[PDB]
RNA sequence: GACGGAGGGGUACCACCAGACGUGGAGUCUGCGGCUCAAUCUGACUCAACGCGCGCACCUCACCAGGCCCGGACGCGCGGAGGACCGACAGCCGGGCGCGCUUUCGCGAUCGCGCGGGUGGUGGUGCAUGGCCGCUCCCAGCCCGUGGCGCGAGCCGUCUGCUCCAUUGCGACAACGAGCGAGACCCCGGCCGCGGGCGCCGCGGGACGGCCCGCGGCAGCGGGAGGACGGCGGGGCGAUAGCAGGUCUGUGAUGCCCUCAGACGCCCUGGGCCGCACGCGCGCUACACUGGCGGGGCCAGCCGGCGCCCGCCAGGACGCGCGGAGCCCCCGCCGUGGCCGGGACCGCGGGCUGGAACGCCCCCGCGCACCAGGAAUGUCUUGUAGGCGCCCGCCCCCACCGCG
């Protein structure tokens, strides 16, 4: 027989929004480091947080005093007690791959005057260089005349219907606004690369 | 409008202790979290909501602080520039306590 | 305006992430939104 | 030391994670008696929603459950000692671990 | 109310040697047994006496076409809990009728008592397989939707 | 009704003509063993090397008996 | 065997009929003008409801012995549906101080005994249903 | 390509067999047109509008009848510090607060006022759009590199054959080699091992058209045995291409637009969404004896707090950590009588939650239709239909719905 109040465990659902927050801030102010992920290591109630970015250095900056505003802003904002949010940014290998990156890298040259096509197979170079087995970039929103439309640009075979699915591929909607309407992009980047799983459909023989 | 004097030191120095100041965003009179000091000489606990926030746009607008609102909190941070507006107002006459605390050491994840 | 501003007291749920003041879903405390739900539901963690 | 004997609750959610942190923290029972595992009966917090933003089309739901897991261990040794055993447990993200004390009732 | 640590809690053995289990549409019956004296208290009920009526006969058939050659002298304490007022009783007969088929096991007589219990039911010497199904995102019930609008 | 996919067709063919006498014409674990055996051949799942070593036994059957 | 061997439920009514001739508790003059449940619009009609009743609640008491038992859980063990609404029907408790009446009163005859949380039924209410197990199978 | 009241082949309870459970007829519920209002907020109309945008006394609230106050930030030009402006009791007034009015007391530049630039705005256009679902699409199609073929649109591969849940395979094959989708995969269950236990919960196996016989180049089938399971087990994702499908009313989604101080800001008070001749869409409960009805005996699962006096009850007081459903079933009652079926309305009360009943609960009455349903349709193959209950979504309170 057991006593079922468990008092601890709202606290890892508050730990679970906090990382939903946690990221929403953090791919506002953290998009030139190239932001993918965030992490949350509360143990001792010590804050450890584990930003993925593209090069690390970016987000420090100037000696921590650019991480530490941000550290401290955390920190005020969560009620955490000051100093004991900490954040250790880890360096990402493959930018180009991580599709969070490449989505952002398009919205930067979007949002001036770059062609669609031109930088849809400019981010689509990123994914052959980083061993994806394809990658596909759809823009929508108001391109050329008024009444909207969607250009898909895949290279490569690219896969998204299927559990390989959320194991594989990866992908992320960056809702770019320009001076006409808003104009979304998204790019999806299939790797194989993964080595949590194998396609279960992949067969090797003798 | 009319709010106290008190109130525009307390969130400058609270605002370069923190290096931040990340306000909750409330257009309804309750609990007025952050600047909890808003010295004494007629209160000894935090400040009327409004004020924090219509000083906060004007702080905005003039550039001392940057806001990037993100879910209902706000996520205002002092800028660059900041930091010689709220020390040559506050009458500090050198860089005084901020907020960095050394650098990480590499951690598991 | 002392007395008139907010003389009137209520509930005043939110989506933390939308502000909406409907749907605020708060089954266990959250207030994700009804529709709000989704598309943060992958950062907070939830599987179909 | 004082020998008071610390329940040990782990609550995470990705049962495969957790699954990790257990043979790491039953490893430190050499050092200190560790209890045979008590996982948690599965909680499941369920939100099923409206998957359209309006009301049009058919009504169609997203269910949506996330099993948040707790692990229990009971460990009798130095309440400042079993501080140091959680060194050598792995300190892989987003787990909540907690220690609390079996302290015979103070009478 | 099944599936549980305290299948058997009170029971301290005592020869109880012969332990067995009855899944009978999420419904366990799970009866430990000694040679004693044909004492089936399932549920500490006499087996004489159990709530259907109607349905006690099915409860004594597996006692019935097995014989007192070798249920008589046998006691299984038989703990019933989970699922519904029959749903037991079903259970009550595959613990039953696997416990005498195992007091003599290992001798070939499994041979012949499994002859007395595949000619009745396949079902009391294997698992019903049968339990519930899942709603639908329309409507109400595995097979049954509201009913249509206009068309 | 059961036919088999491409994958686990083609698969099976390369596991037949790789090893015919080290697969079984009747037994399906023996040639299970052989569809998981690290080196000989990998199948991600049991049920896909399930299926394999179905089609690599009657395939084995096909082969004893005037091969396809 | 006390009440394992006989069927509890045929015991209800010999000792139902021992509740009156032992002189066990009494018909509380509320037998006449107050209904079972608010589940049950029916008014009890038998007379001698409250010694069935009375007889109910040592059965339930006397099985599960001391494990702190209280007034609600014996009154909502016969609990009914509510009929009469035309929204679907669904399950309601019998009236708890009915039940509440029984048991205090029950604590005298030592047929109930006190305890942390609810009563139980006491070492002298073990031996009086036990003479009644005789009864049933002789 | 789309259609064919054109063949030849497929196919599914969103079709029909064979059947069942229905609805429509009847009370009531919840919406939807219509009516009326001061307002009865709005989208949404075959499927793919109509218990849909997730329980409207207030908030919500978008609507109406009023009433306050700017929170017009930032510059520019100016005015101004014993003072720019902000407040204020006495009475009146307006439900009402100095809200205005008499009256004269404060108050500290936090600014007055324009000039540009504003915070906004469930204000409009989904026919400016992003996203995100619906639906085509319970259907398997989609395409690619190189080479055929024609001036080319566009074919070939992508096949009448031969199987399948399926472009699932097979065999042929100016095509040859791929790939996405399908299937796999994943999620609970069936069983069976072990590790390991505050709760039964972690990890493996196993089922594979494998095995048997027929008939088949082949694909496979069809009858078998064993077996937890027999040939997807209800299990979730979502090919390609889109549709003026919906939503600016979910947001610091957003274009324009429109308003911006007597505001469409924002607070406040009261009301309306439900008023509601009428038609309609899910629904609930009826029409009783295979049944209402006196207790007794219960027996769950998503999974659960329980206890003492006060009360028929609804409910309270005082407490502490604690402990499971009806249906059915055993025995009474009543006798096919609108009946004791049935509970719709209506009058006194007892309540609770709540600032505030109008909401809901209880009890003593009162006993509407309704005796089995016209045209017309809907849903389904085993733990299924039905039959019966239980939690939760949403909630100060409040399931005849919704997911289970």
């Amino acid at each position: 027989r057991r006593d079922e109040e468990n008092v601890y465990y709202s606290k890892y659902l508050n730990d679970c929004i906090m990382e939903a927050e946690l990221h929403e801030f953090f791919s506002r102010e953290l998009v030139d480091a190239g932001y993918a992920s965030c992490s949350l290591c509360r143990t001792i109630d010590s804050i450890c947080v584990i930003i993925q970015c593209a090069e690390p250095e970016v987000v420090m900056g100037d000696n921590h005093y650019r991480l530490h505003k941000i550290e401290y802003l955390l920190a005020g904002r969560f009620m955490c007690d000051p100093k004991n949010f900490n954040i250790w940014v880890d360096k990402i290998i493959k930018r180009g791959l991580s599709a969070e990156i490449m989505v952002d890298n398009l919205r930067a040259k979007l949002e001036e005057a770059m062609p669609i096509r031109r930088a849809a197979y400019s981010i689509i170079r990123t994914a052959m260089r980083a061993g994806a087995a394809g990658c596909e970039v759809i823009v929508a929103g108001k391109l050329r005349a008024q009444r909207a439309r969607a250009n898909k640009f895949k290279e490569g075979c690219l896969i998204s219907t299927g559990h390989p699915k959320r194991i594989f591929l990866a992908e992320a909607t960056r809702h770019i606004k320009m001076r006409q309407g808003v104009i979304g992009v998204k790019v999806r980047i299939y790797n194989p690369n993964i080595r949590g799983a194998v396609m279960p459909d992949k067969i090797e023989i003798g | 409008v009319h709010i106290p004097k008190a109130v525009y030191k307390a969130v400058y120095a609270h605002l370069y202790e923190n290096a931040s100041l990340a306000l909750k965003e409330y257009w309804r009179v309750g609990n007025v979290p952050g600047i909890t000091y808003v010295d004494e000489n007629g209160k000894l606990c935090n400040p009327t909501y409004l004020h924090v926030n219509c000083i906060m746009q004007s702080l905005e607008s003039r550039g001392v602080v940057k806001d990037t609102f993100a879910w209902r909190h706000h996520y205002y941070l002092l800028t660059e520039k900041g930091e010689q507006f709220i020390r040559k107002e506050l009458d500090l006459t050198d860089d005084v306590l901020p907020t960095p605390y050394s650098k990480p050491s590499i951690k598991p994840p | 305006r002392e007395t008139e501003f907010c003389t009137h007291i209520a509930h005043k749920r939110e989506c933390r992430i939308c502000g909406n003041y409907n749907s605020v879903y708060r089954k266990y405390g959250l207030f994700i939104c009804r529709r709000c739900f989704k598309e943060n539901a992958g950062k907070i963690g939830f599987v179909k | 030391d004082m020998h008071q004997k610390y329940t040990i609750i782990v609550v995470g959610k990705d049962l495969k994670l957790v699954e990790r942190y257990v043979k790491s923290i039953v490893k430190e029972g050499r050092a200190f008696g560790i209890s045979g595992p008590c996982r948690a009966p599965v909680r499941r917090l369920t939100i099923t929603t409206r998957k359209s933003p309006c009301g049009e089309g058919t009504n169609t739901w997203h269910r949506f459950e996330l099993r948040m897991y707790k692990r229990t261990f009971w460990v009798t040794c130095g309440g400042n000692d079993i501080s140091t055993i959680l060194s050598k447990t792995v300190v892989i993200p987003g787990i909540q671990v907690t220690v609390e004390v079996e302290e015979p009732d103070n009478e | 109310d099944l599936l549980e640590r305290n299948d058997i809690e009170v029971r301290e053995r005592d020869k109880y040697t012969v332990h067995t289990l009855g899944k009978k549409k999420n419904s366990v019956a799970v009866a430990f047994v000694k040679a004693g004296k044909g004492d089936i208290l399932v549920n500490n009920v006499p087996l004489a006496l159990v709530r259907p009526e109607i349905l006690r006969t099915k409860v004594s058939e597996p006692i019935m076409i097995l014989g007192e050659s070798l249920f008589k002298g046998l006691d299984m304490n038989i703990k019933v809990a989970g699922g519904g007022h029959v749903s037991q009783i079903y259970a009550v007969r595959q613990a039953i009728s696997r416990g005498v088929l195992a007091s003599v096991k290992d001798e070939a007589a499994r041979s012949e008592l499994r002859a007395k219990l595949v000619s009745y039911d396949r079902q009391l010497v294997v698992s019903d397989p049968r339990r519930c199904e899942a709603k639908k995102f329309g409507g109400r019930g595995a097979r049954a939707r509201r009913q249509k609008s206009y068309r | 009704g059961k036919v088999r996919t491409k994958t686990i067709k083609r698969a099976a063919r390369k596991i037949v003509e790789n090893n015919y006498e080290s697969l079984k014409p009747k037994d399906f674990q023996n040639n299970k063993a052989i569809c998981s055996k690290r080196n000989v051949a990998i199948i991600p799942s049991k049920r896909l090397r399930n299926k394999v070593a179905g089609y690599v036994t009657t395939l084995m059957n096909r082969v004893v008996k005037g091969p396809v | 065997s006390s009440v394992t061997r006989v069927p509890a439920d045929v015991f209800i009514n010999s000792f139902a009929a021992h509740l009156k001739n032992r002189g066990i508790i009494k018909c509380p003059a509320f037998t006449d003008y107050v209904k079972t449940g608010v589940s049950r619009q029916y008014a009890p009609r038998d007379a001698d409801w409250f010694y069935i009743k009375a007889a109910s609640v040592i059965r339930h008491f006397y099985i599960s012995g001391s494990h702190s038992i209280g007034v609600a859980g014996l009154a909502r063990k016969y609990s009914s549906l509510q009929k009469g609404k035309t929204t679907p029907h669904h399950t309601k408790r019998a009236s708890c101080k009915v039940i509440r009446s029984i048991v205090s009163q029950f604590l005298g005859q030592k047929l109930l005994i006190a305890g942390e949380r609810g009563r139980h039924i006491s070492p002298n209410g073990r031996k009086m249903v036990e003479d009644f197990a005789e009864g049933l199978q002789k």
